[PDB]
């Protein structure tokens, strides 16, 4: 009955709500309750408890909560305090719940970087100022296990900025064996990195100066090392350094991942430099010497003839029961990424799915099933189903669990398993309302419903929320998948302003069947706009072919889509050829201001936040796995190429917003201070706007502000 | 005006000297006595300042506390004596009469002799 | 006939010539003609010949000359390189005139940050790496003076940044004496003084960081001391330091200017911290021990019950013929600042001057005659006029030298005189265009026409220029004094759109009788504007009551006195009261935030170029002069509610545009980064725009981009 509005996109009116159980055994989980409190759910009985009420929760304004696996201690985390994208500190305590009250022995110190339980038992394992600490129970001193640990230039068993931020994607490193009995921890050198530099206001008299160890494109790089260390007597022999690959320390390397097998045996996963080889080694436990061996015949290399290893990340190999074979997802003989199954020889791994699509995940392998998720369905790139195929059975079956759960509701789904794989949890966040359910882990039968969004279904009655469709075209060879927002009381004989919206990043995808209310909605339901995002050459999930076609030639082919999927919009009909405009985010910006500036006259204006200027001003590992070395005897001829400056003379005839947070440290103001240096240098007017003391994210209100002034400058421009 | 100066010569570091200063002509015990010196490459330098009756006594910042300089108008003589001596006062050293005896007064650039010459090394 | 463009402006082509000749002697001067010759005019026998040609000049791409007074030796800079306001280093080769060759055997270092010659002979004292060095020959190795020069941490000879640019306004901190026998200097000490850090970024991947020692309000302060030295034998007794009163070492003090009387006495102004006092003291030469003496008896005290001591800095004495006497400024009972002459005591001074108007500067003292600039004419505070008084004759005389030269065309002069005032220069600045003349210096008579910018009004005959107008207003006992620029073909029976530039900075004044094409000329010329400056309390050269009427209570009275001269021309019943703007620069911006925030509904919009924000970020000298301290027990309560940051929520229903330089070291940037997040955090839409690696005063293309985009600006606003 009524359109939306810009302050219900604001504040979120309308946002949805997913269950993800928090598994503790086989039949039980927890959950916190709308009044805080911790519930206990046991589905083989159906009967719930409370564990931890709401009264201990608010006595030390704790905010999340942490259960030992043998049922005795609680901890309770409070001060919550962010520090990057993943790291925070806080405060924790230590709750008794056989006697029911804190203990008071060795208090814990504070603030804490990390914290982990012991798989079994009640060890605990935390990082204080960049140092390891393991207790052997709540109440008895420490035992400190590493000493060289200083700030900003050594990480014991925590990532610095760069590992964080673009290999690991995690905030800790550090692994406990299966059983508890020993502890694994990686160490970051940082000595010799360049620094970057940028000033904090903050409400004092005299600004301040944050430093970062960051390496650019071709400089040095961080040194990483891992060590084991016997969590039960951890004096008699210390620390051991496990061995790298002979292959892969002749020269600069990256650690990859860890993955434990067994109380004896270890999984790692290393990656040179040059990041088109990946090694995979096993290593083994010795008792004669207590040491650590890794046989060379039980050494994996796997490479890329035509691109980088893997895709955005090096899969991970999940292990089979017997534990001496295992599962892995990457490319095949024609070019796409399946299941294949190793046992003692890479050339002898056996393919278990094949065909014109794509293999994403691996969830979970038992003793006889395993489950997977995949886009096979109809042919439709964008979408997630949950399959699960028998190993070892006579007859071999294949079933498709969530293809025909809710046809019209449902197709993107992620799933999360209970232990020995008894039951799971289905979240769906799309096309329709997200919706989550428990299912059986034998039959694939529903059981419960965790969740179904009544109240947001019930709300949306009266809103009237524009029409998505999800098409393809062919132009030449290439096939572009592309998203179109189109208004209520669409007509087709009318003519409307178009808004494309661009991410382009490589080993990405942005048309996919989830569901969202945000800006653009409000954009196609109140100010009458069409909106579209286009997917082409170098996105993932579709063949090896197209993901590999930008491959030290970023920034060419993507603008190149775009403008032909604008001119086949125009030749629909119903497109004001005058009223186009583009506008994007983070690599969203760089093609943004690529496109805008390309000389075509296909675009009015254009609208960059946080772009990337040029490839030298970016992180090494993100950089060099795409563009290759900046050297004179490798690729500096398209570092000079392909940055926004070079195009600075074409501006002249377009208008150009551009928009930066003074205090970002992952695309950092530079980029931004040297696009507006270049575009006054050749006498060209635009509009511009900085955020004080804002990192990447905008949050807060600099996200309304932001929106606001966006939402003024595209009504303008479309006038 | 005669002025003739006796003493120095080659010594060791850190040993002590000490060098007289006898003038005729005019009229001693009327006037205040001061002592220079010249070092190779370099230029003059006041060194210290004996009043004319011998009372009160005035020193440079870079001989302090290692230098005394002294007055015998009966035989109208002048003393100085140098103790803790460092590689670096190898110089040649004037006697300088001033202009004023009501009080003391640093001669400016009145009379100079020969001087003697003082040289410290290993 | 055509009217102003932009391009007229940005590019000047209508800008005049001045011609101040460089005094050699009593009767001849150097010039640099238009063809880098070097010539010598020789007034008494009308001839001339060049000394320096231009060959030798190119010969090492030299740009500027000096001559020793001895006429043997010159000096040729090149390798120009600015570092601030007045400082810059260069390299320095020296010629010889006899011979015809460069000197050799001993060459400058380089680069030098000062050099200069003695005022009688051919010796040079000059500045290297914070150091000062003398040399008695330009052949003949350099002998040093200081030894502790340190960079960013202790100044020999050169003024740091705090005394640069507040207090001295010169490059150079040491002086020779009148026949060049001792030469005083000036050392600084900034070691505790907290330092301001910000981002310069440059052509390289990393940006780097520059420091500079900068006290805010409140902050520690430089330690300054004075030296003498004897020129002749400088290895005698070394420098010599003179003493301070016990009056002024009782707590901080500063330092405010030296000026020798004879070769054996000295004259030095000391200023205390709070600003209310300040002393005069005359140092004599004892020959019996070569050190310098400062009797008490010889101590003039001055001190202002009111406010601050003097004008935007402190009056310098003059002294007579016999060197005992001298003449000064300074306020009388009725708070005007006129000329007193001092023998003894101040006490007993003479007053030379009287009347409801001001003395500016005393410009010669000769035998017989006093030089000096009023602004007396017909009650127009607004020109500068040239009068000669008769010193020490039987009948008393006095004359106007200026105000009926060329009554039409010129009313605001400066002069310059030569040795022994045997001839003198003067220069006219408007509202005429710009003359310069050669008068005889006896009998004030006439010689010769040095410029008259014939090029200029040949230049100016095509085009309509606007129509200038000076008056005022008398509102509630105060008088407004007001300049109004009206279009071309003005007509009194319509309405015009109306523009505001304010500055109103203490000790300053903005309506002056001045030649002038810049930008308001433009607007008024062919967008048809009408433009109007106004001057209040606050200002100088109208009376002590009107100039400390702001005492410690900045951005009260200004604001006040711009809205009441803005409803005074409401109700002329010319102008459009919904078309309104106001704009400032540094302290304008600070006015125009508060004036356009004031909640009265006049302004439609402003503009604010590198504004002011708080009190509480700017030096510790400017604004203790006119605030006082920033404590509890003295000013806090209104260094906390003068902000522009207070006034966010006002903002709402106006158009604001910010506008700032990155790499700013007067007004830093986080003025207008709070200024931003303040009107972020309140949900107040406005624009702004930034300029990267540009100082205070924005040169270059920035400055053609920044009016450019105020243009665009203004003509939305009043569409
Ligand atoms: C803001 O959103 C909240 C839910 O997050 C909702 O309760 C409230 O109605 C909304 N308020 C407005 C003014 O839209
Ligand atoms: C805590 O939980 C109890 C049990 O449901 C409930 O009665 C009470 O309202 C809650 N108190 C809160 C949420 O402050
Ligand atoms: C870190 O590296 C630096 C130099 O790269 C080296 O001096 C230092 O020993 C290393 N720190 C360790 C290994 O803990
Ligand atoms: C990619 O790996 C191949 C071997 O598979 C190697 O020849 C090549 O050097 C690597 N790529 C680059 C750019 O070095
Ligand atoms: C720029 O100004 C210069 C200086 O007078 C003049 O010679 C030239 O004509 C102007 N150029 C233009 C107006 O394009
Ligand atoms: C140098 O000055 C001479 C003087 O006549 C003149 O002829 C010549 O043009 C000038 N050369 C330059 C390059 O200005
Ligand atoms: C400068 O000041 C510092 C302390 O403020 C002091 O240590 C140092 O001696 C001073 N330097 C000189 C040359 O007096
Ligand atoms: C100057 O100001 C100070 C502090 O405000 C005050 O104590 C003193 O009386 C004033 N000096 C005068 C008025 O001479």
């Amino acid at each position: 009955m009524r359109a939306l509005t810009l302050k219900d996109i604001l504040n979120g009116t309308f946002s949805y709500k997913t269950f993800f159980p928090n598994w503790i055994s086989g039949q039980e989980y927890l959950h916190q309750s709308a009044d805080n409190n911790i519930v206990l759910y046991n589905i083989e009985t159906g009967q719930s408890y409370t564990i931890l009420s709401n009264r201990t929760m608010k006595s030390v304004n704790a905010s999340n909560y942490g259960l030992s696996p043998d049922r005795q201690f609680v901890y309770l985390e409070s001060d919550y305090s962010k520090l990057w994208r993943y790291s925070y500190t806080a405060t924790y305590y230590i709750y008794d719940l056989s006697n029911g009250e804190f203990v008071r022995g060795n208090e814990l110190p504070r603030p804490i970087q990390y914290l982990c339980w012991s798989p079994v038992g009640s060890k605990l394992a935390y990082v204080y100022q960049n140092n390891i600490y393991l207790k052997q129970r709540p109440g008895d001193p420490p035992f400190q296990i590493t000493f060289n640990g200083r700030e900003n230039k050594i990480f014991n068993g925590i990532p610095d900025w760069v590992y964080e931020e673009e290999m690991l994607a995690t905030k800790y490193a550090l692994w406990w064996s299966p059983n508890g009995k020993f502890l694994a921890y990686a160490e970051f050198n940082d000595t010799d990195i360049p620094v970057i530099a940028y000033s904090y206001y903050g409400d004092e008299q005299y600004p301040r100066t944050i430093n970062i160890p960051y390496p650019k494109a071709g400089a040095k790089n961080p040194v990483v090392r891992i060590f084991i260390i016997d969590t039960t007597y951890p004096a008699y022999v210390g620390p051991q350094e496990v061995p790298v690959p002979a292959m892969i320390a002749s020269s600069d390397y990256y650690f990859s991942w860890l993955t434990w097998v067994t109380d004896e045996r270890v999984c790692l996963q290393w990656l040179k430099r040059v990041q088109n080889v990946s090694v995979l080694s096993i290593c083994d436990f010795r008792e004669d010497w207590q040491t650590w061996d890794c046989p060379k015949t039980q050494e994996h290399i796997e490479e890329s003839r035509t691109g980088w290893a893997g895709g955005f990340f090096v899969s991970t190999p999940v292990f089979s029961y017997d534990a001496i074979s295992y599962y892995k997802i990457f490319s095949d003989k024609d070019g796409y990424k399946h299941i294949h199954y190793i046992k003692d020889t890479v050339e002898n791994a056996i393919q278990i799915t094949s065909g014109k699509w794509e293999a994403i995940n691996i969830f979970r392998v038992t003793q006889d099933s395993l489950f997977y998720s995949s886009n096979e369905f109809e042919e439709y790139p964008g979408r997630r189903n949950i399959y699960r195929i028998s190993i070892g059975s006579y007859p071999p079956s294949k079933k498709c669990v969530t293809c025909h759960l809710r046809k019209e509701r449902c197709q993107y789904y992620t799933a999360s398993f209970s232990d020995y794989a008894k039951y799971y949890a289905l979240v769906c966040y799309g096309p329709g309302i997200p919706i989550s359910t428990l299912h059986d882990g034998r039959t694939d039968q529903e059981i419960k419903i965790l969740e179904e969004n009544k109240e947001l279904e019930n709300a949306l009655k009266n809103i009237q929320l524009p029409k998505e469709e999800i098409k393809k075209l062919e132009v030449d060879e290439i096939t572009l998948w592309y998203k179109m927002i189109l208004p209520p009381q669409f007509d087709r004989s009318k003519k409307y302003p178009l808004l494309i919206q661009v991410y382009g990043g490589p080993c990405s995808q942005s048309v996919r069947s989830v569901f969202a209310v945000n800006w653009i909605s409000y954009l196609a339901s109140k100010e009458g706009m069409v909106i579209a995002l286009v997917d082409g050459r170098g996105t993932a999930f579709q063949g090896d072919k197209l993901l590999y076609a930008v491959y030290r030639k970023l920034g060419v082919y993507e603008v190149e889509d775009q403008i032909t999927a604008v001119r086949k919009f125009i030749e629909m009909g119903f497109i004001d050829e005058k009223r186009i405009a583009i506008w994007g985010w983070s690599y969203g910006g760089y093609v943004s201001s690529l496109a805008l500036a390309s000389g075509t006259g296909l675009f009015k204006c254009g609208i960059a936040v946080a772009p990337v200027s040029s490839w030298e001003y970016y992180a090494s590992v993100y950089t060099e796995r795409f563009m290759g070395l900046p050297t004179k005897d490798d690729n500096l001829e398209h570092y000079k190429n392909s940055t926004v400056m070079a195009r600075a003379e074409y501006f002249r005839n377009v208008d150009y917003l551009l928009i930066h947070g003074t205090a970002d440290d992952n695309v950092h103001f530079q980029n931004s201070a040297q696009i507006a240096k270049a575009l006054v240098n050749a006498q060209v007017d635009f509009q511009a706007m900085w955020y004080s003391d804002q990192n990447h994210g905008l949050s807060g209100l600099s996200t309304n502000h932001l929106y606001t002034h966006m939402t003024h400058f595209l009504k303008q421009c479309f006038s | 005006v005669q002025l003739v100066e006796s003493g120095g010569g080659l010594v060791q570091p850190g040993g002590s000297l000490r060098l007289s200063c006898a003038a005729s002509g005019f009229t001693f015990s009327s006037y205040a006595m001061s002592w220079v010196r010249q070092a190779p490459g370099k230029g003059l330098e006041w060194v210290s300042a004996i009043n004319s009756g011998g009372g009160s006594t005035s020193y440079a910042d870079s001989v302090k506390g290692r230098f005394t300089i002294s007055r015998d108008n009966a035989k109208n003589t002048l003393y100085l004596q140098m103790n803790s001596l460092k590689p670096e006062d190898t110089a040649v050293y004037y006697c300088a009469k001033a202009r004023t005896g009501w009080s003391l007064a640093v001669p400016s650039f009145g009379s100079w002799g020969q001087g003697t010459q003082v040289t410290v090394s290993s």
